[PDB]
RNA sequence: GUGGUUUAAUUCGCGAAGAACCUUACCAGGCCUUGACAUGCUAGGGAACCCGGGUGAAAGCCUGGGGUGCCCGCGAGGGAGCCCUAGCACAGGUGCUGGGCCGUCGUCAGCUCGUGCCGUGAGGUGUUGGGUUAAGUCCCGCAACGAGCGCAACCCCCGCCGUUAGUUGCCAGCGGUUCGGCCGGGCACUCUAACGGGACUGCCCGCGAAAGCGGGAGGAAGGAGGGGACGACGUCUGGUCAGCAUGGCCCUUACGGCCUGGGCGACACACGUGCUACAAUGCCCUACAAAGCGAUGCCACCCGGCAACGGGGAGCUAAUCGCAAAAAGGUGGGCCCAGUUCGGAUUGGGGUCUGCAACCCGACCCCAUGAAGCCGGAAUCGCUAGUAAUCGCGGAUCAGCCAUGCCGCGG
C-alpha cells in the first residue's frame, strides 16, 4: 500500500512508434512467446493495409479507443479492459490464422462493430 | 541367453532318463522351467511359498509367479 | 500417502527417509559355549591357520594331509598370544511408553534486565506522538536514564570500475593458409579467481516535529540492488531407536537371541499432491546461442543397424594443462488433415539389454491400441518481477544396481 507503486513503461514497436502496440502483443502473448505474438500482430496488420489501404496504425488506436469502456473507469483500466475482449473476440473468430482473427477484429472494431465491442455496449448498458 | 537354475536339471534329467514323471524341488533364486519339464511336476522347496504347475510342451519358458509381480498373491 | 480390502498386507506423527535385491512383516528350518560381527574375563584340554571333496542351493554337518613364535629348553611337558569345548554380563532388539539433541509449527518484531520514582498488595512507567519499517534493537522529539538479546546482515554469491595472475574458450595491426580448424606473436579486450574502491541519506529545491519523505540532474545499480540466514517464551507435550544415555517392564537365552531362502508396502472404491496430454501442433532439412555442477567414469570420432546395441583403436586425474554431454528446446524455411488434430495414457504380441537373473515390478524399439478431438457449475490452490509462467539443458542420481528426487543457468 501506499507510494501508488509502479507500472514501468515501455518503449514502441518498430513502424509504429507506440506503447500500447506492445502492450497488446502482450495479451495476444502466450507461452511466454512475444516474438510470435509479435509477428502475428505484425503480419495481422500487413492483411489490414492489403485489405483496406489505410494505416494499420490509425486502424489498431481506433479499435482500441472504440473499446475502452466509459462505465461499468480510470483511463489506465480502459485499455486492460480493451485489450481483453479484443483478445477474447478474436481467439473466437471463423478465420484459421491467428493474424487474420486478429486483424478483422480491429478492422470491425475500428468501424464500432463486431463480437468485442458488442460486449462493451452490454458492460455499459448494464451499468448504467 | 537363456537363464536355468543349474540344479533342478540334475533330478530332472535322470528322470528324462529313467522314464520316471516325479516332482523336481528348487532352492536357488529365479527358479525357470526348461524344456526337460515337458512332463514333469517342478514342485519346488523352500519353507514358505510353493512354485508347482505341471509344466508341458508350451508351458515352458516362463514361470508361476513371484520375483515381480506388479499385484501379489 | 491415508481410510479400506487382506494368509501380516513396511514404521511414525502432505513429505522426506535419496532410489521396496534387502533389515522392519510371514511361514518353515538349523544352530543356539563362541552366542552372523566386535570387546573383556574365568576353567579343562588343546598349538591359529591354510588347501580340498561330498553332502549342499537352511551351510548345518562329516572326513584327510601339512600344521607358527618365545624363556625355562636337547627330544618332550606346563603356560601365554591363539583355537575348540563349558559358563556369564556388556553385546543384540525399527519391542513399547514416559532427559537431552536435531528440527518443524506462530515467520515478525518484541521481550527481558539494572538504577530511580509512583509506591505497596503489585504492577507499571523504559513505543504518548510522527514517518519509515523483517534484527546490531528504524530514527528523532518529548519522555526519568542507560543497556542487552551476543562480530552474516553485505559475511558469501551475481551485476559497475581499477589492479595482479593463469592463457587448448579469446583477440586489434601483420605474415605464413597447413584444402574450414590452426601455427607464430600478443599485462589491451572477452572468461575465471583474489583484494580494495563506489554503497542511500551526499549536490540542488519544497514542507520541516528539519524524524522524514517526494521530484530532478550527475551518476545512472544508488535513498528497496536480489537471495541465502535469523530472536525470552508457548504449542504438537510428538517425533526422535539417524546417533547417545537413564529408569520401569519385556528380554525366563524355544518372536523371549540370531542366520539363510523365499516374499511382502499390487489392487476393487475414493481423496490429496505431482508429471505428460488436441484448437495451432507435428514431420523433414540446414544450422550461429545458454551457465553451473560432474567423473579412472564417461567415452567425440569410420563401418553395420530403425533403435537399443555391437566390433576396433585412441584419449583421462581436468575447461582459458584433452575431452564427453556434441547435437539440441528455441528460431528460420517448406509441407500433409476445412476436429485420429497424427497428443496419445493404458493393455496386449515379438525381439533386445545393464544385471546372476529380473522372462509376473525395470528400460529401449516395432505393430496394434482412438480412454476418443472434453478441458468442468458450488468451492478451492500457486505466484506477481526482468517474478509468475513456458521450454530446453547438465552433473551426481557424491547419502550403492538405465524405474523425470535436487540443485545451477540461459533464452
Amino acid at each position: 500500500r501506499r507510494r501508488r507503486a509502479e507500472v514501468r513503461q515501455l518503449q514502441p514497436d518498430l513502424v509504429y512508434g507506440d506503447v500500447l502496440v506492445t502492450a497488446f502483443i502482450n495479451k495476444i502473448m502466450r507461452d511466454g512467446k512475444k516474438n510470435l505474438a509479435a509477428r502475428i500482430f505484425y503480419d495481422a496488420c500487413k492483411i489490414i493495409q492489403e485489405k483496406t489501404g489505410q494505416e494499420p496504425l490509425k486502424v489498431f488506436k481506433q479499435a482500441v479507443e472504440n473499446v475502452k469502456p466509459r462505465m461499468e473507469v480510470s483511463p489506465r483500466r480502459q485499455q486492460s479492459l480493451a485489450l481483453r475482449w479484443l483478445v477474447q473476440a478474436a481467439n473466437q473468430r471463423p478465420e484459421r490464422r491467428a493474424a487474420v482473427r486478429i486483424a478483422h477484429e480491429l478492422m470491425d472494431a475500428a468501424e464500432g462493430k463486431g463480437g468485442a465491442v458488442k460486449k462493451k455496449e452490454d458492460v455499459e448498458r448494464m451499468a448504467e | 541367453g537363456v537363464f536355468v537354475d543349474d540344479h533342478l536339471l540334475e533330478k530332472v534329467l535322470e528322470l528324462n532318463a529313467k522314464g520316471e514323471k516325479r516332482l523336481i524341488k528348487t532352492w536357488s533364486r529365479r527358479s525357470t522351467i526348461v524344456p526337460e519339464m515337458v512332463g514333469h511336476t517342478i514342485a519346488v522347496y523352500n519353507g514358505k511359498q510353493h512354485v508347482p504347475v505341471y509344466i508341458t510342451e508350451n508351458m515352458v519358458g516362463h514361470k508361476l509367479g513371484e520375483f515381480a509381480p506388479t499385484r501379489t498373491y
